[PDB]
């Protein structure tokens, strides 16, 4: 049975722009493991971004975290661009601060 | 109050592609402490946690030939829920297994675990007893005969009550400064109006260990939790872990109502209540 | 069940000879030990599922390959003496019970000059053993043979005996002092005194002695001591 | 501390 | 690593043995097998737990409180009890193997209700001493052309009529019938044709 990731862009602490803080994704809830997250900045991948031991909850659903270091500014735009068995096209998700 | 240890095992079949993954982490409570990915350019039972490296090196020696044999053990389960499953080998398949047992406050086992998957779904699972065992289907049924003639579910029994609860209390005591500190949430409350005539009340809860953390919206009274929308609790990357509950509140008098949040690292349950 | 092979076998210096052990039970796991007096049972490497196999404590001189979960081969090396070696078979080993093999027993021959096949006679029981007690005791002599790659057997009306028989634990070194020394083994076989006197009971007695194969060179004087069985026969009286 | 898989399917 | 108790016994026929065993590291389970030198070793039985099981007489075992120290009970032992008993051993994580020691070699003694010492002549040339008591030692063989087997213990099922036996020849004239056994303690009233 195939199950469908729940996508979640957020910052490790309050984004304060021009202060060190790290960008994460944090899938949870698919199946197969065979996930591809990628980090973007201004619609650009991230080279420098490593990533949290393939692990599962109680319903056996998988989850992931991909994370990297970053100086939040009102002008850079962060996102994230997954793809996974489920998906027909890669499915993308932008950070907001507000909510 | 209460502790639990957890090993989590995924073993994934890539024909086409070539030899199969398995990769076993284990965890003391919420807290990554021992990784062994085959994957790995030099697969090793690595550290995770800070207060694990104590180990001596044969912890580490003998744990990475229990992950060694058991990555060829999960081989020969790979192709065995083939025949079992009566599955062609062409396909990409998945085995998962959640090892591991609860203790309470007094240190004494409170439940032991020993659960399989097959391709997201239940396999076997071993009941509470520690001497049965529960089969998802009559393919799952010839691994709980294998089993039972075998006297598997003693074996299990011997490490869960014993070695498990053994190992816990030691791997609580090294990391007693992280893993038996409460660690409260920091919270506060967003608005956002989603039209004009109603808005958005999301409650934040960032940088809490452990990940078990409830958060209610109420509407004066209790009962308001079937209209209200919550995320998974999602980890910041620190060891510490975050969580938002939105409920959609209309527009007008209606922004009077509270939210309440339980954390075991809180002396009392918090009462949030927003105002510009 | 388990099947080790094989069961007697021979081995000149600086040679390399690989001993089998398979089964059809689906243990996951397979054992192999060295029997050698004093010493008792020594592991020398076991294997718990395919692929996986750990050594410890008896190598080097031993390697092992699990291929299959039905196989499990010994190859003994250049190194190392003449033991006992024993092979087991357990399901999920830690828990469940071993099942063993017949057994090899593995002699260095440092030449094949020195293999010999026995020499059989039978020693027909006395009369003043019949006429002190009504019991018939019949001897059977293997002379000369080596190495000590035998089993006697005593055949009565074509038919395999077990009851009175009893042949030597050990046998005997014809040249106590010399390593490379023949042996000597005595079995006997003890019958009512109505039994032995009757003339239509035949007594035969089986020493199947295990030597050189077909590829083995010979060049002696001497017949090629190959595998076979030599018995002598001795009638009612 | 993980022990070995007690038993293959 | 396992280390058993007797590590040799010689008992006589229907005398009670006990074998013991120990470790010093936690075992999950003890094997009992027994073994008949050339051959494969049988099973008896195994031990999960952690107290007295089974209670099955003539071959019954025990496993100490927790744990290590398991015995192995034979009451009225027989003459097929004999041969070497091999206690296994067998630890968790990761020391999964069944590990051996040094076995007992237990030995059963015929109780000879009546002994008659005699050394026959038979046919052909070879000397035959027998029908004499299990606490009779044939030992040594001084002489270098003389070969002199050690005792064997012959048993007549068809009549419950067990012997015990040692049979001498060499290639010498000298080789006398009332001279074949002197090295060897022989009885006052050993019979000589």
């Amino acid at each position: 049975i195939q199950r469908t990731p729940k996508i979640q862009v957020y910052s490790r602490h309050p984004a304060e722009n021009g202060k060190s803080n790290f960008l994460n994704c944090y899938v949870s809830g698919f199946h197969p493991s065979d996930i591809e997250v990628d980090l973007l900045k201004n619609g650009e991948r991230i080279e420098k971004v490593e990533h949290s031991d393939l692990s599962f909850s109680k319903d056996w659903s998988f989850y992931l975290l991909y994370y990297t270091e970053f100086t939040p500014t009102e002008k850079d735009e962060y996102a994230c661009r997954v793809n996974h068995v489920t998906l027909s096209q890669p499915k993308i998700v932008k950070w907001d601060r507000d909510m | 109050g209460s502790h639990s240890m957890r090993y989590f095992h995924t073993s994934v079949s890539r024909p086409g592609r070539g030899e199969p993954r398995f990769i076993s982490v284990g965890y003391v409570d919420d807290t990554q402490f021992v990784r062994f990915d085959s994957d790995a350019a030099s697969p090793r039972t690595e550290p995770r946690a800070p207060w694990i490296e104590q180990e001596g090196p044969e912890y580490w020696d003998r744990e990475t030939q229990i992950s060694k044999t058991n990555t060829q053990t999960y081989r020969e389960d790979l192709r065995t829920l083939l025949r079992y499953y009566n599955q062609s080998e062409a396909g990409s398949h998945t085995i998962q297994r959640m090892s591991g047992c609860d203790v309470g406050p007094d240190g004494r086992l409170l439940r032991g675990y020993n659960q399989f998957a097959y391709d997201g779904k239940d396999y076997i699972a071993l009941n509470e007893d520690l001497s049965s065992w529960t089969a998802a289907d009559t393919a799952a049924q010839i691994t709980q005969r294998k089993w039972e003639a075998a006297r598997v579910a003693e074996q299990d029994r011997a490490y869960l009550e014993g070695t498990c609860v053994e190992w816990l209390r030691r791997y609580l005591e090294n990391g007693k400064e992280t893993l038996q500190r409460a660690d409260p949430p920091k919270t506060h409350v967003t608005h956002h109006p989603i039209s004009d005539h109603e808005a958005t009340l999301r409650c934040w809860a960032l940088g809490f260990y452990p990940a078990e953390i409830t958060l209610t919206w109420q509407r004066d009274g209790e009962d308001q939790t079937q209209d209200t929308e919550l995320v998974e609790t999602r980890p910041a990357g620190d060891r510490t872990f975050q969580k938002w509950a939105a409920v959609v509140v209309p527009s007008g008098e209606e922004q009077r109502y509270t939210c309440h949040v339980q954390h075991e690292g809180l002396p009392k349950p918090l009462t949030l209540r927003w105002e510009p | 069940g388990i099947t080790q092979s094989p069961k007697y076998l021979f081995r000149k210096e600086g040679q390399n000879v690989t001993l089998s052990c398979e089964q059809n039970l689906n243990h996951d796991a397979m054992y192999w030990y060295r029997q050698d007096p004093g010493q008792g049972l020594r592991l020398i490497y076991y294997s718990q599922i395919v692929n996986d196999f750990q050594k410890g404590d008896i190598a080097e001189g031993y390697s092992v390959s699990r291929e299959k979960k039905e196989s499990f081969p010994l190859t003994v090396t250049s190194a190392q003496p003449t033991a006992f070696y024993l092979c087991a078979s357990s399901m999920s080993a830690m828990g469940t019970e071993a099942f063993f093999g017949q057994g090899t027993r593995l002699t260095v021959v440092e030449d094949l000059k020195n293999v010999f096949p026995p020499e059989v006679a039978v020693f027909e029981p006395s009369e003043a053993e019949i006429s002190h007690t009504q019991k018939a005791t019949l001897v059977c002599l293997a002379t000369g043979f080596y190495p000590d790659h035998v089993e006697l057997s005593w055949w009565v009306n074509g038919k395999e005996v077990h009851s009175g028989v009893c042949t030597d634990p050990q046998p005997l070194k014809e040249q106590p002092a010399l390593n490379d020394s023949r042996y000597a083994l005595s079995s006997r076989l003890r019958v009512s005194a109505t039994f032995w006197q009757d003339p239509r009971n035949h007594f035969r007695c089986q020493v199947q002695f295990y030597g050189l194969s077909e590829n083995d060179e010979w060049t002696q004087d001497r017949a090629k001591p190959v595998t076979q069985i030599v018995s002598a026969e001795a009638w009612g009286r | 501390f993980e022990d070995l898989r007690v038993l293959s399917f | 690593q396992p280390v058993q108790s007797p590590q040799a016994v010689i008992l006589r026929e229907g005398e009670d043995a006990v074998i013991n065993c120990s470790s010093s590291k936690a075992l999950y389970s003890v094997h009992w097998y027994r073994q008949k030198h050339g051959e494969a070793p049988v099973f008896l039985m195994i031990l999960l737990k952690g107290g007295e099981q089974k209670g099955h007489e003539k071959i019954s075992a025990s496993f100490n409180e927790k744990k290590q120290q398991s015995s192995l009970y034979l009451t009225a032992s027989q003459l097929s009890y004999s041969g070497t008993y091999f206690c296994g051993t067998e630890r968790s994580g990761g020391y999964q193997k069944v590990t051996f020691g040094i076995g007992t070699k237990l030995q059963v003694i015929p109780n000879i209700q009546n002994p008659d010492p005699a050394v026959y002549q038979l046919r052909d040339s070879v000397c035959l001493f027998t029908d004499f008591d299990s606490q009779t030692n044939v030992s040594q063989s001084k002489d270098s052309d003389v070969y002199i087997t050690d005792k064997c213990v012959l048993d007549m099922r068809s009549m419950d009529f067990k012997s015990n036996s040692a049979v001498a020849w060499s290639n010498k004239s000298d080789f006398a019938c009332a001279n074949a056994f002197n090295n060897s303690i022989i009885p006052e009233d050993t019979f000589f044709p």
